[PDB]
């Protein structure tokens, strides 16, 4: 319980930022690799719009 | 603590009852031993 | 009648109106009240009727109807 | 001694009674606030669960 309690607030802050970020986008993220692939799609849209 | 106190009250009453019986027995024994002391003096 | 107490208090403790609660449903999941909210509801019921409900009996009120079943 | 503990039980019982009124009266107001807050504030803006 002490370990979990020390860990909790950081995880909660991270989750709030993540939810805000993915909701700001159209697609919902679920993993590190998923975030990376979304990076790549973002780059492609940059270089088309430009 | 409420239920514990109820149970403790019940047990306490039981012990008091058996001690009352021993008190009565002690009075009876005192009667008998008074007679016994009288008998010793008579002999 | 006297049940107006329960069917009132329930709403006042859960944000729903008097008629919203259905006897078939369950407080734990079908009313949105979590563990803390259900504890508050049962304890408010205890306060209103100036009585006591131990943990074992108190845990048997997950359904809407039970709130009156133990009362009447 | 046990009779005096019984009287302790009575004192504790009235303390419990006080606490119980506190709890129910507090919920009565929680109800109203969470009714009004549903104008999208509670979603994530006010509920800073960190």
């Amino acid at each position: 319980i002490q370990s979990l309690t020390a860990r909790a607030p950081v995880w909660l802050a991270a989750q709030d930022t993540l939810n805000q970020l993915c909701e700001q986008s159209g697609e919902t993220l679920a993993s590190s690799n998923d975030v990376t692939e979304y990076m790549q799609q973002l780059l492609e849209r940059e270089r088309e719009a430009t | 603590s409420h239920k514990q106190l109820a149970t403790e009250q019940y047990r306490h009453v039981e012990m008091a009852r058996e001690l009352a019986e021993q008190s009565g027995a002690s009075s009876d024994l005192e009667t008998d031993h008074q007679a016994a002391s009288d008998h010793l003096n008579l002999v | 009648t006297i049940e107006e107490r329960v069917k009132k208090i329930i709403g006042e403790q859960l944000g729903v109106k008097q008629e919203e609660v259905t006897n078939n449903a369950s407080f734990v999941e079908d009313l949105g009240a979590d563990s803390l909210d259900t504890v508050e509801l049962v304890m408010a019921l205890e306060e209103e009727f100036d009585t006591e409900i131990p943990d074992e009996e108190a845990e048997k009120i997950t359904t809407v109807q039970a709130a009156i079943d133990y009362i009447n | 001694e046990m009779e005096n503990v019984q009287k302790k039980l009575r004192k504790l019982e009235r303390d419990y009674y006080q606490i119980r009124e506190q709890v129910v009266s507090a919920k009565a107001g929680w109800c109203a606030v969470m009714r009004m807050v549903k104008d999208n504030g509670v979603e994530r803006r006010l509920h800073r669960r960190e």
